[PDB]
């Protein structure tokens, strides 16, 4: 969260934290009525995010489901979409923690060791959280979908 | 143990076996309290415990 | 370390499951002081070198002894000005800490930075550990005298300094 | 300043910004002119403040004015509300880059072998500069002076 | 193995201090308190069997830790659990009424998760039970002392985890 | 307490409380308003149950005061009112506790061997605490009295 | 390593000055351009690799430096390409945030062309590997921004000359 | 760190005796053996990656451990069991070639199974992928190969134990 | 658990040879001192609780160690000191005997100071008072025996360090 | 010897030495000088007293050297006589510690599974060590032949 | 402690599943050799003192652990060998009739090369007594019969390695 590394900043500089670090876990937590409001929308869409998130990750790319494709048959398909009801998850986190430490520490670091080792493209799983990002998107207005939109975009970039 | 982990012997059959010592350099204090239970296993089956 | 909400969203991760509501509820405890718990923060940056020096007087006023030769027990107590320089320089650490940790609203930053092997430096340079304790909570009431009219700020400043005084003692019962 | 803070800190692990770093930048950039707006306030009353100033540094330490004492004399005392007005500049840049680095870059890392090799009582400019801060809030009204009120307290913390 | 009055006596006692307004006011919120957690103790005592049996059938009756292979097969292994989970629904009841998780990690925590690693137990499917266990229990004892005797199973699931 | 070992009495047997151990700790916690104020009337005479403690004790011990005894002089004789100030401590706990727990680990497991290895006769300091005793149960009521002298008979017993 | 509102705190202040109207104005100015900025290096840290993998295609493979014995033969040296773009649109991003080019010859500028004529390097090449990557940059977050972000790109390509 | 003519020299010269027919015999052994040692080493530098991706998905990678709250679930979690089997199947390699178990204790072994009790490792899920690790590289190798890499594997799952 | 009789016969076996005149050169020197021993282990007897309570009147009787929140507050933290020093005293008896400190690490170093850590007992403190027990002790057997004595204390506080 | 297990008699017995264990000890040291010298004698009468040892052994125990015997030929009557210079050299121990516990540990305990495991009748060695008795006791005086003998009819007997 | 037949009737049991053709399969080439395992282990019962004698004077009888300071030299030491190499010719014995080596790891090799390093006691020389053990119990039950005793003495020499 911005919390616990604005403290362990200061904590390493051996120094207390300036105004410009509790100007801002003072900005946070008085932006927190709102996030938990941003956080309460993707909670209960989790159905449609995620179903309509593997929509367009089919339609854009067909060979991971074909036949040969990692996720490929029922079973498969079924663990294909569970990935993405994590990352859903993580992003979650991420507005409520207002910072993606939490999806850092999960499901970022050493994802590519991860997913080369099960044998699955990166790069397809990294299309599939960007189709649940317009989605995401797509339910919320224009000043909450340049934060939700926003923690998607980093995991697409540490995805890759 | 309670005291440090050069305390208990090894679980053979007949023993006065401790290898922690001057000569084998693995030891662990840790801090117990004055009460506290081991989680012993029972040899044998799970409901006589 | 791990603020409040880190440590409630990891509560919810190992279950692996979504944040419910009595998860919210547990966030929204902290969005709602965590406005009052800044300016305990801003009043401690603003109180910080004067609240030492009150608990200095405060303690050694009950503990000559600390100002005193040792005894030949060597135990490190504010005998020199050495030992003295270095023993008001721990306060700025309890003080420091708890000041960090009154605004995360959470004791996961004092046990992994200031208890974590406590027992073990004291023990090694023979320390007080009684009066060390001692001096943790005279800077409590110091800062509770502060904010006393209402008592809602009170269990928030109390909750950092409590948790080392229960954590730094041998255990008697 | 405060986005300088994020390049740099961002820079050390070889990585964009994150997605908590980007409100802090963005937030702190929203608040723009209001500390522009606040410095021209504090620049009108430069000559207001270092005379309060004078007041009551002087009244509470008669020994640094009188024969003997560092502040003895008229060239001595000129200088002295020199060392003011450099240190309220020096928090009108504070206050603009919302941080600590011009109190810190300036002013604050080294001062004391400065006035230790002047033999002015580094004890006697942390009042000075508390001084400082108790004379700026009769010309401030009470909205803004605890928005300059953290900016002062940390220079009495970077003295001890 | 300490209470909220023996935490709150040996903090004002490690500073050889005497109980002042503040060891006493966190006493107090102890003995306000003290009628929420007998009666939430009450009802746990009755429907101790009843609520290892909910818990288990749902949170992992019909796995496949249930079946063949699975941890939990064999007759022997499953009357471990229910004993085992009896562990984890009476000594939460000790802590709710102790307002203290002292006794847990005492008697507990330590050398639990390095047991069912040497076991091969499961720490996964544990949690969820008591997770499970958690939720049934809140049901009876109501809301607030659900959160009272919640408190402490999260307690065990995080030092098991 | 009575709660910390009605509980791990009921931990040992493998059950949770009977009502016999569940109407207690509710009759104790109510019974909680009146033992503070039992404590709290021993808690501001301590200058008077232990100075006047240690007068009966004196005048019915005088061998451990007088030259030879193992409180004699200005220094020992300080010592001889400190444990006194101790005990009644420890029973100020057991007040608030409802049970001789916090003085059975405090001041009276292995308490033979203190006294006999300091040279103290642990009689003499036995015929302290009943002096001390008298003092205590002549501050309170008919129903006070039978319980905070029923803490210090217990120390008596364990004491000998 | 200064931004705009640094390098007016050296403006008005290694002089010893205040900051007046003509100081303030500019920062207003830069304070107008915050939120572009941010949106601008938002885009561009979503689209690294995309942004490096276009720009190499359109501009550099296309000719022998591709090929043996050109510049970028062996994959070693191909990789390091990608390593050493991905400083030019990670610095440019730094540059385009803190509104001063400082950092870019503080921290990019200084001995680098005189590091690539040690390694034999192409300068020409690269200067064109920037200039299609600061086109592609111009595609993602628009015309102005494009421009701010532009800015700082030829002013790598400048020294780097 | 000793190979097998390492042993069979050591064991020859701490009694300070030349090399006699039966130090000699042990030695022509290896060397008959040596042949077989490098093709077998050949092919598990060639299929490393295939042969842990074949372990883990045989043994451990759908079970609850790979599931929330087990063992191994986090990315970063997961990520060091593919690192850590990585170790077990290229020391074990090196134990083949050498002929000789001295560089897994010296170098895999000590402190071990007192690291993984620290971060809670499971050790029966450990030696369980070693064990289909070492299935797997029977496959390849052949039988007799089988049996020497497979002699290793066992000793890492013993001692680790 | 050797005296200076068994360590010298034990080296002198050890080697398969008889006991030559160096063998029997110490011997002779032990059985010299064999009267200055027994009377140093004599009064040792006689003033062992005079002993103990003059060590910790002059070391650590009133330090904070001995008030609330030191490390002997408790009187069953109390008692254990003195039970604890009367084997210091005793066993060192024991070692100034044998004349071989052999006995010492066998049944009083080995796992000491690792459990005076577990209980976080100040090992500080503990030397200091051996320390003021070996200058006590110094007193009643004299010099050379005090020396004697003494020789076997230091060994303790030395390992115990 | 004496001195190691008076110590750990009254070791485990939680006590110090009595006057009838610390008047032995004294008693003993005394008896250091007589014991090296009568140690010494049988030192460097090794040649006369294993050779003329085993001198009388197979006069009175032809079987285990003729052919069949244990110690047949050259080789095993060489060993034959080494086990005779072992048990000589342990007797010398055991005089100087002044008891057969260097006797016991060495060459007595678990003997009779070494000597039934090499198939060497043990009284054949029982009859080597009485004849080694009657040539050492021959080399001293009476007062030293009850003691050097004293120790070899202690090997008689713990091996048989 | 799990013979052939336990160890076929786990294995079947564990996957819930009744005694199919495969089980039995095994089970009948088990009752095959039931014959052949008493009788080896008639003669090692009658031969056990006669093959330890024979193994200790073939492998390591005249070798300088034999000798002063090797590590068997005193007599409670070489008793110890017998003593604790019948333990190695009867487990085995064990083993041989049960047809699976599980009692083996069970009560013989765990914690049993970490006791002999406690004890010193050389690894090398227990493994070639166990070998030339091997060695003579071929002689008495067979070539086939000496294939199965011998199947579990490397077992125990692989382990203890
Ligand atoms: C919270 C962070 C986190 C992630 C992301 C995670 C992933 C993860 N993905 C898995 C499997 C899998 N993942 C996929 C995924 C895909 N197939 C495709 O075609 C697509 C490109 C892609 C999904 C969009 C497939 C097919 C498997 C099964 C592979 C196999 O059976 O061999 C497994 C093994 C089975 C399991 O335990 O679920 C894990 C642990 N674990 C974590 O803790
Ligand atoms: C009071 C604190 C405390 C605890 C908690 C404790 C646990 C404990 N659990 C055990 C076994 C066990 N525990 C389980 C439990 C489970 N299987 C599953 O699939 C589930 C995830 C889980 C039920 C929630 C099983 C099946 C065994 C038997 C294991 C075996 O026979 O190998 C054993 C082995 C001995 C025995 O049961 O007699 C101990 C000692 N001991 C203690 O002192
Ligand atoms: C962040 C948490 C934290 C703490 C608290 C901490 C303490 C700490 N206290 C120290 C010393 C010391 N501390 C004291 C303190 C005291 N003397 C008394 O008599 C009083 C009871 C007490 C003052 C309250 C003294 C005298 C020394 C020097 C001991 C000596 O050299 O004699 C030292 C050794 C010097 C050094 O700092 O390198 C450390 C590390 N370190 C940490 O990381
Ligand atoms: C931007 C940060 C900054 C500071 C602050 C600074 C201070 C500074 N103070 C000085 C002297 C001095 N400063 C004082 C100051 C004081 N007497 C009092 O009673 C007061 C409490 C205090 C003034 C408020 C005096 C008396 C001297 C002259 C000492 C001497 O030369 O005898 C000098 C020597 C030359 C000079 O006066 O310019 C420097 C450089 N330089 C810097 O770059
Ligand atoms: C909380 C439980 C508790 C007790 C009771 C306690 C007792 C205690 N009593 C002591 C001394 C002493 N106590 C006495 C006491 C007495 N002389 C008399 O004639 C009377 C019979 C008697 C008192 C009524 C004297 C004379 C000394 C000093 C002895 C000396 O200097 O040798 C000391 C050593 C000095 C010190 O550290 O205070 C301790 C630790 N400590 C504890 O933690
Ligand atoms: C060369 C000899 C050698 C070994 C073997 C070794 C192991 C080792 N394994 C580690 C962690 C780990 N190891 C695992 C492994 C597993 N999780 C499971 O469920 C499975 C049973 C198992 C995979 C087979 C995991 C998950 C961690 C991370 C633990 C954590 O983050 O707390 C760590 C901590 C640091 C790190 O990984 O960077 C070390 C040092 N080090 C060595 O030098
Ligand atoms: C210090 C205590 C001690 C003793 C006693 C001892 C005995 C001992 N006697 C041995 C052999 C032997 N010992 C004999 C002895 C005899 N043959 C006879 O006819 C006689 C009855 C008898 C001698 C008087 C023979 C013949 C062998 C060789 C047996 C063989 O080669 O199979 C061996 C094996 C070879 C060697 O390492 O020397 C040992 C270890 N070791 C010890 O540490
Ligand atoms: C049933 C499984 C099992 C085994 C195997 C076992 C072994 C074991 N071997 C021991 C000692 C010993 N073992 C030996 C053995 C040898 N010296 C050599 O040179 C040879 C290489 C080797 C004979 C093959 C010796 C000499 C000792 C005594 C060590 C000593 O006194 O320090 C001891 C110490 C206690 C005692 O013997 O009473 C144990 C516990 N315990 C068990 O429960």
């Amino acid at each position: 969260s911005i919390v616990t590394k604005s403290i362990v900043n200061a904590d390493a500089e051996a120094r207390y934290l300036s105004p410009g670090e509790l100007d801002r876990i003072k900005s946070f937590v008085l932006s927190g009525q709102r996030r938990l409001r941003i956080a309460q929308t993707l909670t209960e869409n989790r159905e449609r995010i995620v179903k309509q998130g593997g929509q367009q990750l089919f339609q854009r790319r067909p060979d991971v489901v074909s036949p040969g494709g990692n996720a490929y048959g029922e079973e498969m398909t079924a663990t294909c979409l569970r990935d993405l009801d994590y990352y859903l998850r993580l992003v979650t986190y991420g507005i409520i923690a207002g910072d993606v430490t939490p999806i850092e520490e999960i499901g970022l670091v050493g994802v590519k060791e991860m997913y080369s080792a099960l044998g699955t493209p990166i790069s397809g799983v990294a299309e599939g959280i960007r189709c649940m990002k317009d989605v995401a998107c797509s339910l919320l207005s224009g000043e909450d979908a340049a934060e939700v939109g926003f923690y998607f975009d980093y995991t697409l970039a540490a995805m890759q | 143990h309670p005291y440090g982990r050069g305390n208990d012997p090894l679980l053979i059959q007949f023993g006065a076996i401790f290898p922690i010592g001057t000569k084998n350099l693995k030891q662990n204090p840790a801090p117990f309290g004055k009460d506290t239970r081991r989680l012993l296993i029972r040899r044998g089956p799970g409901i006589y415990n | 370390m791990q603020d409040i909400i880190t440590s409630v969203i990891n509560q919810y991760d190992l279950s692996g499951r979504y944040l419910d509501i009595k998860g919210i509820n547990q966030i929204n405890n902290y969005f709602d002081t965590g406005l009052k718990r800044l300016m305990i923060a801003k009043l401690i940056n603003k109180e910080a070198t004067n609240l030492i020096k009150e608990a200095s007087e405060l303690l050694f006023i009950e503990q000559p002894e600390l100002l005193r030769p040792c005894g030949n027990a060597f135990i490190g107590n504010a005998y020199t000005t050495r030992r003295y320089a270095a023993c008001i320089r721990d306060i700025e650490y309890y003080l420091r800490y708890s000041a960090y940790s009154i605004i995360a609203g959470n004791n996961s930053i004092l046990d992994e930075r200031v208890l974590d092997g406590l027992k073990e430096t004291y023990n090694s340079l023979l320390v007080p550990i009684g009066p060390t304790i001692r001096v943790i909570q005279l800077l409590k009431e110091i800062i509770q005298k502060k904010f006393s009219t209402e008592n809602i700020e009170n269990a928030i400043i109390a909750e950092p300094f409590d948790y080392l005084a229960i954590n730094l003692s041998d255990k008697n019962l | 300043s405060l986005v300088t803070q994020v390049i740099l800190s961002a820079d050390d692990e070889l990585r964009y910004p994150t997605a908590g770093e980007l409100e802090t930048i963005s937030s702190y950039l929203k608040t723009g002119e209001y500390r522009i707006r606040l410095i021209s306030i504090l620049q009108g009353k430069e000559q207001e403040i270092i005379r309060l100033a004078s007041k009551k540094i002087f009244q509470l330490h008669p020994e640094y004015i009188a024969p003997g004492g560092n502040a003895s004399g008229a060239r001595q005392r000129a200088l002295c509300l020199r060392d003011y007005g450099w240190y309220l500049r020096l928090i009108t840049y504070a206050i603009l880059a919302g941080d600590k680095e011009p109190l810190e870059k300036i002013g604050i890392i080294g001062v004391r072998e400065m006035y230790n090799s002047l033999g002015v009582p580094i004890i006697g400019m942390i009042d000075a500069i508390k001084c400082l801060k108790e004379a700026t809030v009769e010309v401030i009204s009470q909205e803004e002076e605890d928005f300059v009120a953290p900016y002062y307290d940390y220079i009495i913390q970077g003295m001890s | 193995m300490q209470d909220a009055i023996t935490s709150v006596i040996n903090a004002a006692d490690v500073q050889g201090k005497y109980l002042d307004a503040n060891s006493v006011e966190k006493l107090r919120g102890y003995f306000q308190t003290g009628e929420l957690r007998v009666r939430a103790a009450a009802t746990i005592a009755a429907n101790a069997a009843t609520i290892i049996k909910e818990a288990v059938a749902k949170s992992l009756l019909y796995s496949d830790i249930t079946r063949p292979g699975g941890n939990m097969y064999t007759t022997r292994r499953y009357a471990a659990c229910i004993r085992d989970l009896d562990y984890y629904l009476r000594y939460a009841t000790y802590g709710m009424l102790a307002g203290d998780p002292s006794i847990l990690d005492e008697r507990v925590l330590n050398g639990l998760k390095e047991t069912y690693n040497s076991l091969g137990v499961p720490i996964g499917a544990t949690i969820q039970a008591i997770q499970a266990m958690k939720e049934v229990t809140g049901s009876l004892v109501g809301s607030d002392a659900g959160k009272e005797m919640g408190l402490y199973f999260d307690y065990i699931c995080s030092g098991l985890s």
